[PDB]
């Protein structure tokens, strides 16, 4: 469907596009601008559209795809700190993009599969680009993320406390802790592991976690 | 001489400084005779530069290069049912695609490698050829012509160095096809290698069951016919003999579980002897150490042949391991519903000795549950520990829930509308819901249901349901039947077994009649009633308060909980009355969804699903006349008409309705119609027993990716509906549902096509079997 | 395509990793210390950098087109990168002043003398972004040989009036 | 629908149909089917007036050469096994040497009949099936089978002498390789493109010599119907490798005295310096034999499923399996005769033999040709 | 309460009599491993105690239970065999 055009001009058509905010055919115009121009200077420019574009029409399979291919073409080069960010926030929205937020029905409860990608993605960001224009944002969903990853282990262990899987939940706690020691989850995790303790007559060392409690007990 | 500079021509897809590095002969570098050769050919190197011709003005060079890229496109064309793309990864796998030189000379290797795509498609006669278009700046149009002459055919397999079997008999076991009639069209004879490798594999199995411990093949070769397309082929084959399996010599890391294992080998001297049951038993070993928590546990069985008397003593090694692995578990593809969900459904737990039933058990559960698409898992071993196996439930969810509704007529009438939608867990929360209604201008109805299956933790399936028909038959207000109905109904689920749960709950139902119409049904239950309604007037009202027990049970060994293909469903669901209604009456119901998979992979499936149900009133009372049972149109009968199948209602010489238009409604009436007109209303019986043969048919059409979720079936239905309180004596000029002979019946097909608002299913039916009274319609359309 | 209103440089959805709070690290009594940094989360802490949520762009990152042969098109730092190989040491100069009277870009001053040339601010735009801007450049031919580098420096981003610094 | 979507490629004709030598048929006495559809080595003999013909799934016929009169018939349907009457399905060709009839069987039979009645003189069972006509002389049946081997039999009760494997392909790829003898040498083909000489008197290789490429990572014409079975000339071997190649070599190392490999022969004679034969286009060639050098050629029949070439009466024979009978001129080259005797169709060598024209179709069968 | 009906509660990570009689007091952590392998649960901050606790709920008649930790000491040397039973 796309008329061949210079390179230029096929790039520059999708930017109109892309102007027009019709992202479906901004991302028509570049992929057709790689396929018959592969070899331009600035198709890197065209993956990196195409992974924001992706990203405007919800494509994040492709977003990812995009980014996929940046990296290996472009192992190194000035704008990974982007496509790292881009590579992050794609897998956090491909994590999380329900409408039922609407309703004020949480998503925490459901595997951060892409969302742990994301922390990944976005540590990476943050420490290879340890000041980039997008490090600020990333360290802060490192930081929410983290509490998203401990609320839906929170809620594991909720789980196992329910059914009464005492060595379980003991395992889970222990597991959040391992992991870190400072969500608001983990705080709470802390007494479910110690009437754990007290369910399977381990009472010293439910006492020991009372200990951990009191100490932390603000 | 010494290159002064380059003078880059021929570039495009190449850089510059790329033919520059290219080159031997660099700016600055040195240049002999022999280096501007080196340097055509080290461009030639390239595989970028169609021409190369370097040349220099004294010393300084200039190269008169020809690009031989830029792939710009490559066309797919007379290919067939072959996909283009696989056509196109064996060009890609010689290096060419777009973005990719074009080296002409390939061209010839090219074809050549789609010709041989060809032959191992079992097809041959065919032919390609590689058409090249110019494009601006040296770029390339690849048009690939496929001239598909036609695909070999299998003719004849000849078995040799058989001896007990005919060659037939073991063809008629074999995947391969040298023969198909047209009424036994068992698939098309079509050579591929890969079929045959099953055979030989089949052959093998075929033999090996049947004693024949020394079976093997020799050798095969198959028949190239001079004309590409006669497949015969020649299998080579030792029979070995009926050896017999003497005993079997179990050993090593037994478990203390060996008593079981000699359950499980309790084989007898001199059976015949069977590989495949030599297979079974060691996987049952397996699985019989995976319930005693090996989740590895090594079997290897070892025919101990004689051959001095052909008989076997099946030598056995066994390696059980460790018991208990069961670390951690996971989910994996739950993003649109709630984990715990899941986790509920896992009888298998962590921290524990393996439970291979309880994993499999628990995937059960999750393939009943109904909220999700496909049920696997990932067993994963955790490195550095017997002790620690991590299992990842990846599964595919399922969209849930459902909107329909029915409309018409309306615009120049009143506005009416249907509402009605499942959530079926709601977001993923778990609850399930069902909530409609429908507002006309005969009658405003709305109805609430939500059940919290799990409302703690034992399934506590707390289910509510409201409902409130503000029906008044409004073609006035009342004279044609006003009937308000609405109320409470509120039951819970109860944990009985793996497959068994039990209903348990109240009903209220307040109704509001008024001005109701002149016919038998109706006024013998206000007979019942101990009421005292005229034959010929509309003009009796009727309130009444009822308090019920609802409760019920059932079983539910069936596969997946929205398209299930094995197993068995029971649904018992009846009522009874309690003190404090208006009417002491019961009645109770049973459907029963039973699936026998016909093929041993599903693909087809017997479906047998009946419907049982009888009420009454508890002593000198009645089950009402508008809770009677009804067939046609939809639920689960098709072919006649929306619930016109049952007893149908007779009117009375009616006279004075308190409202009846000039001619027009007539209900046994004045204007027209007059004495004890019967009437095609069907109102329903007090017995029911109906049945439906349905069976799963596959889709050769809908790709396999998605035509799994859709369910065609061919089918014979019938059954009845009848009231046994019908007194034929009084009904003497009428016909007579005392008798449970009332069986309808038609058949033809189901069509369920599951859309974004789930299985909707049209059907096909002729209503062969039709009664008095009864109303029908072949082609009907259903959710 | 279709939305309520905007969308050009912002993030889906809100801002929960910012709305978000700080987390409550615990503080284990004296003798009880737990291998909680068995996880994978290195997060360094600096106010580093740049804007968060919208104010933060997820705009495609600069690179120029090719528009000259050879161009070396890549954007940064404020440098749009066009390097081209040539023939001759002073090619790229007389192409940049066809160039920039093609452009009809208003000069400040120019380096007749050697390469180079001083540039006002000319506005731009593009509606797949929120805003409008204008560009202040400074243009620097670098006669290397039969390669002259082409630096396009942006001397002033000015959000259509709004000096951006 | 697929009627429509297969491509299949169409035929030269027949152009100038003629009757110089006004063809026709000595007798139609077919005996009924036969070949019918499935490709097989078995074909007809002629010798003392006695026509060798046989189907392929039971009856074994003697008809008089002098109208096509059963002098006798038997069958080698074996009359119980698997199934009922465990038809004769022959494989390979009527090879006829004393009293005795042989045809190999694929239920790797080799049976042995008397000329005079049909008696199984013997019978007996060697490694496969086979895709040659067996060729006995000497006390020995030689045979090349589907799974590779050289067998070689007791002609007067069928013990085995030897078992050799051969030049194996791919797969069962179709071709006769019969062996043939000189000087004490058995010399044969190969279906994966060898050759080779093997002492006939004990089964020892002389030598193999490879000739050209096969069906296998260089799949070659599965369409064509080549010949594997060497044409000896004095001390120099005349023949086609697997995929029609032509090659000419010394009887004796396997060095190539020259060769044409360039293209899928299909069928060959070599009458003294004028190799007849048909191309993988079923085109018709005479070539020299000091190189292949091009004395004549006749694409009328291009692609026409052509048997093999005979010579008779002074013209060049070759029919096809469309039924059609053809006379060439012997030297250029062009139609003599022309005879439709049926449309059965033929497969089976023509035997210009016995002073007569024996042709066997699927299922219209046994033909004697004249003019 | 007053039902009859209950899915039964497992668990495992235990230890049985044979097993206890592979192991005594002084042994280190992998001479137990050696055949005991590992629990699935340590001292989160204590020492290299091992607890392996067997459970298992039968249909509301109580719960079933044995109790087993070892505590070993810094050096990974088992210094207390704790078979604790039910309750």
């Amino acid at each position: 469907e796309v008329p061949d055009n210079p390179p230029n001009e096929i790039y520059a058509t999708a930017q109109q596009k892309l102007q027009d905010g019709n992202w479906r055919q901004a991302i028509t115009q570049l992929e057709a601008l790689d396929n018959r121009y592969p070899f331009g200077p600035y198709s890197q420019q065209v993956q990196l559209d195409l992974i924001y574009a992706y990203y405007k029409n919800a494509d994040l399979p492709l977003a990812q795809a995009a980014i996929d291919r940046f990296i290996r073409l472009n192992p190194t080069h000035p704008n990974i700190d982007y496509v790292m960010y881009m590579r992050g926030l794609t897998n956090m929205a491909l994590d999380d993009s329900a409408l039922q937020g609407f309703f004020g029905v949480d998503r925490s409860d459901r595997d951060p599969q892409h969302a742990r990608a994301a922390f990944s993605d976005f540590s990476k960001l943050v420490r290879g680009y340890p000041n980039s224009q997008y490090t600020t944002d990333a360290t802060k969903r490192l930081v929410f993320l983290k509490d998203r990853l401990a609320k839906y282990e929170y809620s594991v262990a909720e789980y196992y406390t329910e059914r009464g899987a005492w060595v379980a939940v003991v395992n889970r706690v222990e597991g959040m802790l391992r992991d870190y020691p400072d969500t608001q989850a983990t705080r709470d995790a802390l007494p479910l592991m110690e009437n754990a303790y007290r369910q399977m007559q381990m009472n010293a060392q439910a006492e020991k976690v009372a200990k951990i409690i009191a100490a932390n007990s603000s | 001489f010494v290159v002064k500079d380059i003078h880059f021509e021929g570039l495009q897809r190449v850089a510059v400084g790329a033919a520059l590095l290219s080159m031997p002969v660099r700016t600055g570098d040195t240049v002999n005779d022999e280096d501007i050769s080196n340097t055509i050919r080290a461009l030639f190197a390239t595989g970028n530069f169609e021409d190369v011709r370097v040349l220099r003005d004294g010393d300084t060079l200039l190269v008169q290069v020809k690009e031989r890229p830029t792939i710009a496109s490559i066309t797919f064309s007379g290919n067939k049912s072959v996909k283009d793309d696989m056509l196109k990864q064996n060009l890609e796998a010689s290096g060419v695609r777009v973005g990719e030189s074009l080296d002409r000379t390939t061209i010839a290797d090219i074809e050549k490698g789609l010709e041989d795509f060809y032959y191992s498609v079992g097809k041959y006669s065919a032919s390609v050829k590689a058409v090249v278009t110019p494009l601006p700046r040296n770029r390339v149009d690849l048009k690939l012509v496929f001239q598909e002459g036609v695909s070999a055919e299998i003719q004849q397999i000849n078995i040799v160095g058989n001896h007990a079997f005919t060659t037939d008999e073991l063809i008629s076991h074999f995947q391969l096809r040298d023969e198909v009639p047209w009424w036994n069209v068992v698939g098309d004879r079509k050579y591929q290698k890969q079929k045959l490798a099953g055979d030989l594999e089949t052959l093998r199995s075929y033999y090996l069951d049947r004693g024949y411990a020394r079976f093997n093949i020799d050798s095969t070769q198959v028949s190239l016919t001079p004309d590409k397309k006669g497949i015969y082929v020649t299998v080579n084959i030792t029979e070995g003999d009926q050896y017999k399996l003497s005993g079997v010599e179990v050993s090593g890391n037994l478990a203390g579980h060996s008593a079981e294992i000699e359950q499980l080998t309790k084989i007898e001297p001199g059976e015949l002897y069977n590989g495949t049951k030599v297979t079974k038993m060691e996987d049952d070993i397996k699985k019989l150490l995976g319930r005693y928590g090996y989740a590895y546990p090594r079997v290897q069985s070892m025919p101990e042949i004689n051959d001095a008397d052909k008989t076997v003593k099946l030598r056995v090694n066994v390696d059980a391991g460790n018991r208990f692995y069961v670390r951690k578990i996971r989910f994996e593809g739950n993003d649109t519903s709630k984990d715990a969900v899941l986790r509920r459904e896992m009888r298998q737990m962590e921290g524990a000795w393996l439970g291979s039933d309880l994993v499999d058990q628990g995937k059960e559960r999750l393939n009943r549950l109904g909220f999700f698409e496909t049920v696997d898992t990932d067993t994963q071993r955790v490195p550095g520990s017997p002790d620690q196996v991590d299992v990842v439930y990846k599964v595919k969810e399922r969209n849930t829930g459902s909107f329909n509704f029915g409309i018409g007529y309306g615009t120049e009438s009143g506005v009416s509308f249907q509402a009605g939608v499942q959530q079926d867990n709601w977001l993923g929360t778990g609850y399930a819901v069902g909530i409609n209604g429908t507002k006309n201008d005969y009658q405003t109805y709305a109805e609430l249901s939500v059940t919290n299956p799990y409302f703690t933790v034992d399934g506590v399936s707390l289910g509510g349901r409201l409902f409130y028909n503000d029906f008044q038959a409004d073609d006035a207000d009342l004279s044609d039947y006003t009937n308000k109905s609405y109320g409470t109904d509120v039951t819970l689920g109860f944990p009985i077994n793996e497959y068994n749960s039990l209903r348990a709950g109240l009903g209220y139902v307040h109704n509001s009649l008024s001005n109701m119409q002149p016919q038998v049904a109706m006024w013998r239950y206000l007979y019942s009633m101990g009421e005292h309604p005229s034959t010929s007037d509309q003009d009796n009202s009727f309130k009444t308060d009822d308090f019920t027990f609802n409760y019920g049970w059932t079983y539910n060994k069936l596969d997946r909980g929205y398209f299930p293909t094995d197993g068995s469903r029971v649904n018992l669901t009846g009522k009874v009355t309690i003190p404090g209604s208006d009417n002491e009456y019961y009645k109770v119901t049973l459907d029963t969804a039973t699936y026998v998979p016909i093929d041993d992979d599903h693909k087809w499936v017997v479906l047998g699903r009946t419907r049982w149900g009888y009420g009454d009133g508890l002593g000198g009372k009645e089950m009402p006349f508008y809770e009677n049972f009804y067939a046609g149109g939809s639920s689960t009968v098709r072919g006649f008409q929306s619930n016109t199948i049952g007893p149908k209602a007779v009117y009375f010489p009616h006279q004075a309705s308190n409202y009846d238009p000039d001619y027009d409604y007539e209900c046994a009436t004045q204007d027209g119609a007059k004495d004890l007109c019967k009437s095609d209303d069907a109102v329903g019986g007090n017995a029911m027993a109906v049945a439906s043969l349905e069976f799963i048919t596959p889709t050769p059409f809908i790709s396999d990716k998605y035509a799994n979720s859709v369910r065609t079936s061919f089918f014979w239905d019938m059954g009845t509906v009848w009231d046994t309180n019908w007194d034929s004596s009084q009904y003497s000029g009428y016909p007579d549902y005392s008798d449970p002979s009332n069986i309808r019946m038609s058949a033809g097909i189901a069509l369920q096509w599951m859309s974004p608002l789930g299985p909707l299913v049209f059907s096909y039916a002729q209503p062969f079997k039709k009664y008095d009274g009864d109303k029908a319609e072949q082609f009907q359309f259903n959710i | 395509c279709s939305s309520d209103s905007r969308y050009k440089r912002q993030v889906s959805g809100d801002e929960a990793y910012l709305e978000a709070a700080p987390l409550a690290e615990l503080h284990a009594p004296a003798g009880m210390i737990l291998p909680v940094t068995s996880g994978d989360y290195a997060i360094p802490v600096t106010n580093g950098s740049g804007a968060v949520g919208k104010a933060l762009d997820i705009r495609p990152p600069a690179q120029p087109l090719a528009l000259v042969s050879g161009a070396r098109t890549q954007f940064t730092g404020d440098t749009a990168s066009l390097l081209v190989e040539n023939g001759r040491g002073n090619t790229l100069w007389p192409q940049v002043v066809s160039v920039l009277q093609a452009k009809n870009y208003t000069i400040t001053q120019r380096d007749d003398a050697g390469q180079t040339l001083t540039t006002d601010w000319v506005q731009w735009n593009r509606l797949d972004e929120d805003e409008q801007y204008r560009g202040r450049y400074q243009i620097s031919v670098k006669p290397q040989g039969y390669q002259q580098a082409v630096t396009v420096k942006l001397l002033n981003l000015e959000q259509a009036g709004k000096p951006v610094a | 629908l697929f009627n429509s979507e297969e491509d299949v490629v169409k035929m030269s004709p027949l152009p100038t149909v003629e009757n110089q030598f006004t063809p026709t048929t000595a007798w139609s006495t077919s005996v009924g089917s036969g070949i019918g559809n499935f490709y097989s080595n078995l074909h007809p003999a002629l010798a003392d007036n006695v026509v060798y013909a046989a189907d392929r799934a039971g009856l074994v016929k003697a008809l008089n050469a002098d109208d096509g009169k059963e002098i006798w018939s038997v069958s080698l349907a074996e009359k119980d096994g698997w199934f009922s009457k465990e038809p004769a399905l022959l494989s390979g060709g009527v090879t006829v040497s004393g009293g005795h009839v042989y045809i190999g069987s694929e239920k790797a039979q080799v049976y042995a009949l008397n000329t005079s009645d049909g008696t199984v003189a013997w019978q007996t069972k060697v490694a496969g099936e086979a895709l040659s006509r067996p060729v006995v002389s000497d006390g020995l049946v030689l045979i090349h089978t589907s799974n590779g081997q050289l067998q070689a039999l007791n002609e007067a009760d069928g013990a085995v002498k030897w078992t050799v494997n051969l030049d194996m392909p791919s797969l069962s790829l179709r071709g006769e390789s019969a062996p043939t003898t000189a000087f004490g040498a058995a010399v044969v083909g190969g279906d994966n493109g060898r050759v080779s000489a093997v002492l006939m008197e004990q089964g020892q290789m002389i030598w193999q010599q490879r000739i050209s490429q096969a069906t296998g990572s260089t799949e070659i014409d599965r369409l064509s119907d080549v010949d594997t079975t060497p044409v000896v000339v004095n001390g120099v071997v005349f023949a086609l490798a697997y995929n029609g190649n032509l090659t000419a070599l010394d009887l004796r190392s396997g060095q190539i005295m020259w060769k044409r490999e360039l293209g899928s022969v299909n069928d060959f004679i070599v009458d003294g310096n004028r190799i007849y034969l048909v191309d993988q286009n079923d085109r018709v060639m005479a070539l020299t034999i000091d190189g292949g050098v091009t004395l004549w050629t006749q694409s009328d029949l291009l692609h026409r499923l052509l048997t093999s070439p005979v010579l008779y009466n002074g013209n060049l024979v070759v029919g096809d399996s469309e039924g059609y009978l053809h006379w060439i001129n012997v030297e250029d080259g062009r139609f003599v005769a022309q005879q439709k005797v049926d449309s059965s169709g033929f497969q089976t060598e023509p035997v210009a033999a016995d002073g007569k024209l024996l042709i066997q179709a699927k299922d219209g069968t046994v033909y004697s040709i004249t003019r | 309460e007053r039902v009859v009906y209950r899915p039964d509660i497992n668990q495992g990570n235990y230890l049985t009599a044979n097993d206890v009689s592979k192991i005594r007091v002084g042994m280190t952590q992998q001479q137990v491993a050696y055949a005991l392998g590992t629990p699935l649960m340590s001292d989160p901050f204590g020492t290299n105690t091992w607890f392996y606790v067997f459970r298992q709920q039968p249909g509301h008649e109580g719960v079933t239970q044995q109790t087993l930790t070892l505590t070993f000491n810094s050096s990974g040397v088992l210094t207390n065999i704790d078979n604790k039973p039910a309750l």
